[PDB]
């Protein structure tokens, strides 16, 4: 119960000090994917709540079973925490610097094929920084280092706690989970912040597919100013 | 037993073998809820009997293209050429010729037998009863596909299933290769034959 | 044991199909109110029935003129004509008529069986059982359709799904007028001259 | 049930009733004068039923004129029709003080016989008026006289939907002094009607807002 | 304008202040100052949907600050730079 805890208490959480963190949440209090003009009908009887960001929508006959309903919760969280990492490296290079320095290129989907190039790629189009010329290396240590962590993360499990919230002294160094509920409330946040990150990641695809960057049609077009 | 796709590793418990060509191959575990398995078999059956409508159509068109005594157009190009006839308006007609027996499919998917009778004259019928296996006279012009089966109809079934999936994979191939090689299949394959280690992926680029 | 608009499609509960015609077609859900199903028979009856009047009256004098026997102006400039009386005068004319005429049928669709004695001459008694079918011998002189039970569906059934046809005919054909400067039945003539070069996608 | 504290004196049988008094001006402890909890309901409804008929007759002659139903004579902004002289000015069959003499007498008549009903419940249907003093006996709450005037059509039999009534006449007349106060300030600062001002911001929105007017 | 100087000087002026005010590092409405700066607790009859107890006075009252404090700091610097 260290000093981030009651600190997030007074301050972080999303509800006052007298209501607990559950009710707007969880339970049949939940907003519902229809939002005033959800009906009984339109929330399946197993969405019953219970589990964090759910809002009884699930209007093709997917889940249904536990097993189901847990793996997907699991893809989820992944596919939703790889996209708010993905969306904020997205965007800070072309923040720091829109400018075409040689070996920067800030623009998201074209920074691929500046390895190709004599620049090669450099850290903040500092000279001396990296400078990696070869796409091979690259894709050895990526090889590399992703299989030993994901194979970490499946086999290498502590056999105590969970698979997708291990806690623990390493990967929880503040703390944030000593009380269940805002254990839970925070879990809630986590999950929608991420799927906003991941509607996020989809609508800049979709835009680099059709229009040029992320800040022109944000500051070129659209916002004109 | 049965032979896997991966020896010495059991299958997924979802696939116990009574469905026709089932390999145990599931990897990434996308057939685990059983009503999805039915749905799964419908679409895969349809993808892979028109991959064989469109192997037949991209491969011996072409190769007796090759052996002169046809002068059928590159595949490719084909939907480029002039015809008699608009071919928006080809697409509209097909649509609306496709739309009743697209009807029907999804009628019988979701209620199996309650298109199985004819509405004009209702004495003609069909006389299948598996899911997607209609039989009769219009479908079944030759009587096959109704037998008593101790071990006939799941060989046919299974044979069927695995030329869907090359037929698949062949046209996939052809579409691919004609990508990244501006040449006809035929082309390629006479590359291959003449010397198969100088022509490859790496021999474009 | 009814036949449905889709194959194994369940009907609406409300949609019983007793009445003729129904098929349990009701996608948008609107007639699941109480008081709407009757209303919305009645105005299906009403414009059934004027569309077809209005498709002779579209269809037929195009037909004749492109035969030859008359020499008539068509439909979607026939407003815009020389005429002896006032398009004004007309159109007030037919305003008040049908005030009357539409006033009775809303106060027999209102009160059932109220309006059917003549108010100058009390001795006529108009003889229909059901409303929207008023009978008698102004609407109904020869006495046809009138019979026993399930005699009357069938017939019923005809006129519906005839008002039907001729409505989507009359959309079509002022559509037409909208899309194309010339008749129906000259667009017929076009789709005949051409078939697979001449159809909605050429010339949308 | 929204806005800030229950003050303990809004308990919510008002229509409108929200609990929204940070100055505490309807505090029933200390209540003479015009700041009695008995005059605030009854004052925010007529402010609110005058400026609903302001908003609308101030908004109306642009939007006719625009569509054509109107002169185009006549399709001259709220401000431009008479208020102000300086701004602009129209000419009636009467000089605007005649205008305003007149309007003072038949306002005074009918606005002096409301006070003295709001004053004396019972009265102004005892003298005996033109023959009118039958129908003008206000029926309990000041706000909601009724009878066959007022409410000559029936609404509201019921009390559920009376209640309905009362708070959506609430809502649409302080929307409408909020939209008043609009027409005032945008009138200042733009010097063009209100439906040009709407007209403005939908054309070009980042480029026709408050931040752009500021030079006038 | 809106990337200005004069523009990102007001906006963080105001948001300092505004953060300040919210977490516990000036005086607010339900914190008082005592005589050695020390941010005692205060309970005042106003409710808020902040579960921190930031009301709209301390809204105003920050938004007010930060304001005066950017102008006075925005000014200063044209003077002296
Ligand atoms: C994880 C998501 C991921 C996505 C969506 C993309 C998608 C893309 N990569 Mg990319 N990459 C991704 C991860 C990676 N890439 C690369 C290595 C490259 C290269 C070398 C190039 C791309 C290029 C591209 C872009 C054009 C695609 C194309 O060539 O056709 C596109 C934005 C190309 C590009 O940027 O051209 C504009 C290009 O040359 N990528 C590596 C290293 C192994 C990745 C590691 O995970
Ligand atoms: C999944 C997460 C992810 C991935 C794959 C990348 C990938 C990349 N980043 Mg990046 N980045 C990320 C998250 C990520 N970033 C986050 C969260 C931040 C914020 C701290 C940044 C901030 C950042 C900067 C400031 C720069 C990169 C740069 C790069 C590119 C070369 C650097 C390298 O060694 O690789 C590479 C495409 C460099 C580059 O050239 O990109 C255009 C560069 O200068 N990143
Ligand atoms: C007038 C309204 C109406 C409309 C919009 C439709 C529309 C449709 N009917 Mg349909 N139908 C109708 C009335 C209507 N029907 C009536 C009155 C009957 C007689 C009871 C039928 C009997 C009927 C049959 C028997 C079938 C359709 C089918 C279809 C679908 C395929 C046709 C197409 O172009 O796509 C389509 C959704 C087909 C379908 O998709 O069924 C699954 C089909 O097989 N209809
Ligand atoms: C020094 C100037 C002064 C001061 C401090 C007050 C103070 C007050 N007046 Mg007041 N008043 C003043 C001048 C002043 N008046 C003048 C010049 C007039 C004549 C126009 C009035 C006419 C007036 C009326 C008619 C009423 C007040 C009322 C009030 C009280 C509440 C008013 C409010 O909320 O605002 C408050 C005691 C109200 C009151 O007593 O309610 C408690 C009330 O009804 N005043
Ligand atoms: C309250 C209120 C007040 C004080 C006025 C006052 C006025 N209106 Mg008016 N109006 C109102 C409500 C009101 N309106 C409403 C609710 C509607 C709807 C209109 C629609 C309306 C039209 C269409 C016109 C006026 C006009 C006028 C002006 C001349 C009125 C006349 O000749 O008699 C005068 C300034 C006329 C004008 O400005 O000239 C004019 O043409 N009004
Ligand atoms: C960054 C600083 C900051 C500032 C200036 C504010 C300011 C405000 N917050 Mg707030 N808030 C903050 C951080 C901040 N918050 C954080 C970090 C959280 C997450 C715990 C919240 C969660 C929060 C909630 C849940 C609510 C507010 C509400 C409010 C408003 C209260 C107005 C009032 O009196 O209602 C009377 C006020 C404008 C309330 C409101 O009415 O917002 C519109 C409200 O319900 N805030
Ligand atoms: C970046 C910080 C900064 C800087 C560089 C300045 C700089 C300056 N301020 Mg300033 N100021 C600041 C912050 C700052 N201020 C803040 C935060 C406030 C509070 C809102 C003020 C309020 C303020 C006032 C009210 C006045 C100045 C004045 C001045 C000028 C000095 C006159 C003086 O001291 O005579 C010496 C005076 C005596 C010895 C007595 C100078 C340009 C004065 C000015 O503009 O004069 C032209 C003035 O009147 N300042
Ligand atoms: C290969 C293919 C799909 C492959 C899918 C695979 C591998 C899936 C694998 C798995 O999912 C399983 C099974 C189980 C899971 O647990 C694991 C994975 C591993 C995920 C589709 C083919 C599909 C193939 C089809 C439908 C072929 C169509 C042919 C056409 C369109 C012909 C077109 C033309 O007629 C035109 C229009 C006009 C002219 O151009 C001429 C021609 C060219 C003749
Ligand atoms: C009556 C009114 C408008 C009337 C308009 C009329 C008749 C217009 C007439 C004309 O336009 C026409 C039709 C045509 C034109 O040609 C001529 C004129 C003659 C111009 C507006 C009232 C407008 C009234 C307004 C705006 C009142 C606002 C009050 C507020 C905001 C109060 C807030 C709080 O009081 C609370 C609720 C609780 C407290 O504890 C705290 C605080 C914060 C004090
Ligand atoms: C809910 C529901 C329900 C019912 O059932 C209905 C339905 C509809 C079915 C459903 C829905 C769903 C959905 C919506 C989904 C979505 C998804 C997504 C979007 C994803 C993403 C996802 C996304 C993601 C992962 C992302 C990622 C990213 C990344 C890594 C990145 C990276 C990078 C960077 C940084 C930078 C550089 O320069 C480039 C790169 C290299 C590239
Ligand atoms: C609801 C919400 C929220 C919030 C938001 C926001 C965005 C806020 C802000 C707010 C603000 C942002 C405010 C501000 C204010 C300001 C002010 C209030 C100001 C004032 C000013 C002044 C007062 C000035 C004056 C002056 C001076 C002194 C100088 C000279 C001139 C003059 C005189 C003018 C939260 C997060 C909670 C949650 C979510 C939603």
């Amino acid at each position: 119960m260290t000093g981030i805890a009651e600190w997030y208490k007074v301050y972080g959480k999303s509800v006052a000090p007298d209501q607990d963190a559950r009710a707007p949440y969880y339970g049949p209090n939940r907003p519902l994917w229809k939002g005033p003009f959800t009906k009984p009908k339109d929330v399946p009887e197993y969405l019953k709540g219970e589990y964090p960001g759910d809002y009884g929508c699930d209007i093709f006959k997917l889940a249904r079973l536990p097993a189901n309903y847990a793996r997907l919760r699991t893809q989820e969280l992944m596919n939703g925490r790889w996209a708010m990492l993905g969306i904020t490296g997205c965007l800070t290079p072309e923040l720091i610097n829109s400018n075409s320095t040689p070996g920067f290129e800030p623009v998201w989907f074209n920074t691929g094929a500046q390895i190709f190039s004599d620049a090669g790629i450099d850290y903040l189009g500092v000279p001396g920084f990296i400078n990696a010329h070869s796409l091979f290396a690259v894709i050895v240590v990526q090889a590399l280092l992703m299989g030993l962590a994901e194979y970490a993360r499946i086999k290498f499990v502590p056999e105590g706690a969970d698979p997708f919230y291990p806690g623990g002294k390493t990967f929880d160094p503040l703390g944030f989970s000593s009380d269940p509920e805002i254990l839970a409330e925070l879990k809630v946040k986590e999950i929608k912040n991420g799927r906003l990150a991941m509607m996020a990641m989809a609508g800049l695809f979709a835009q680099g597919a059709v229009t040029g960057v992320s800040p022109l049609q944000n500051l070129h077009d659209w916002l004109h100013l | 037993d049965r032979p896997l796709w991966f020896p010495g590793s059991k299958a997924p418990e979802w696939l116990d073998g009574s469905l026709p060509g089932d390999f145990g191959f599931d990897p990434l575990g996308l057939g685990s809820d059983p009503e999805l398995l039915k749905w799964f078999v419908q679409a895969e059956l349809v993808h892979c009997r028109w991959a064989m409508l469109g192997a037949a159509g991209i491969f011996i068109p072409e190769a007796l293209t090759k052996a002169g005594i046809l002068n059928t157009p590159s595949w490719n190009v084909a939907g480029d050429q002039q015809y008699f006839a608009d071919p928006t308006t080809l697409f509209v007609i097909e649509l609306i010729l496709f739309a009743w027996a697209e009807g029907r499919r999804w009628a019988d998917i979701v209620n199996p037998g309650c298109v199985n009778v004819d509405p004009v004259f209702p004495n003609n019928k069909l006389t299948g009863t598996d899911v997607g296996y209609p039989g009769g006279l219009w479908f079944d012009p030759l009587g096959w596909g109704q037998t008593k089966d101790a071990k006939k109809l799941k060989e046919l079934r299974t044979k069927e299933i695995k030329n869907g999936r090359l037929a698949m994979l062949a046209v996939l191939g052809a579409v691919v290769q004609a990508n990244y090689t501006h040449t006809g299949p035929i082309d390629n394959l006479l590359a291959h034959l003449a010397d198969p280690g100088h022509n490859t992926i790496f021999a474009l680029s | 044991d009814r036949p449905l608009w889709l194959p194994g499609s369940e009907a609406p509960k409300w949609l019983d199909g007793s009445l003729p015609g129904d098929y349990g077609f009701d996608p948008l859900d609107l007639a699941a109110e109480p008081g709407r199903l009757n209303w919305m028979v009645q105005a299906e009856l009403v414009h059934c029935r004027w569309a077809m009047l209005g498709a002779a009256g579209i269809f037929i004098p195009e037909l004749l003129t492109k035969i030859g026997i008359l020499n008539t102006p068509s439909w979607y400039k026939a407003g815009d004509a020389t005429y002896f009386a006032d398009q004004g005068t007309l159109f007030i004319v037919e305003l008040l008529l049908m005030a009357w005429a539409e006033s009775r049928r809303w106060a027999d669709i209102a009160r059932p069986g109220s309006v059917n004695t003549d108010p100058i001459f009390p001795n006529n008694k108009l003889t229909g059982t059901d409303v929207g079918y008023p009978g008698g011998l102004w609407f109904d002189p020869l006495g046809w359709g009138s019979g026993s039970e399930d005699k009357l569906k069938e017939i019923r059934t005809k006129e519906v799904k005839n008002g039907r046809l001729a409505m989507l005919a009359v959309l079509g054909a002022f559509v037409q007028a909208n899309v194309t400067h010339v008749g129906p039945i000259d667009n017929l003539f076009a789709h005949l001259a051409d078939p697979y070069h001449t159809t909605i996608l050429q010339s949308l | 049930f929204a806005s800030k504290q229950s003050l303990s004196y809004l308990d919510g049988t008002l229509p409108g009733d929200y609990g929204f008094d940070p100055l505490g001006l309807m505090d029933p402890e200390g209540a003479g004068g015009f700041i009695d909890p008995q005059w605030l309901p009854y004052a925010e409804i007529i402010n609110g039923r005058f400026a609903m008929l302001g908003a609308a007759g101030a908004i109306a002659p642009e939007v006719l004129g625009r569509i054509g139903l109107i002169p185009q004579e006549t399709a001259i902004p709220w401000f431009q029709s008479g208020v102000i002289p300086p701004v602009g000015n129209y000419s009636y069959w009467a000089d605007p003080y005649t205008l305003f003499v007149l309007e003072m007498a038949l306002m005074g008549f009918a606005e002096h016989r409301r006070a003295q009903d709001y004053y004396k419940p019972g009265s102004m249907g005892k003298q005996y008026f033109l023959g009118l003093e039958k129908f003008l006996g206000g029926s309990g709450n000041p706000a909601y006289p009724g009878g066959p005037i007022f409410n000559f059509l029936g609404f509201g039999k019921n009390e559920k939907e009376l209640q309905e009534l009362k708070v959506k006449e609430v809502k649409n007349g302080r929307l409408a002094m909020m939209a008043v106060l609009g027409y005032f300030t945008q009138a200042i600062f733009t010097g063009v009607g209100p439906f040009q001002n709407l007209l403005d911001h939908l054309a070009d929105p980042v480029h026709n807002n408050v931040l752009t007017n500021l030079k006038i | 304008y809106i990337g200005s100087s004069t523009n990102l000087i007001m906006v963080a002026s105001t948001t300092l202040m505004l953060f300040a005010g919210r977490f516990g590092l000036a005086p607010s409405a339900n914190r008082k100052s005592t005589a050695g700066l020390k941010l005692v607790d205060r309970d005042s009859g106003l409710q808020t949907g902040d579960p921190a107890g930031f009301t709209a006075t301390d809204t105003l009252a920050c938004g007010a600050l930060g304001h005066v404090i950017g102008v006075g700091i925005v000014l200063g610097l044209k003077a002296t730079a």
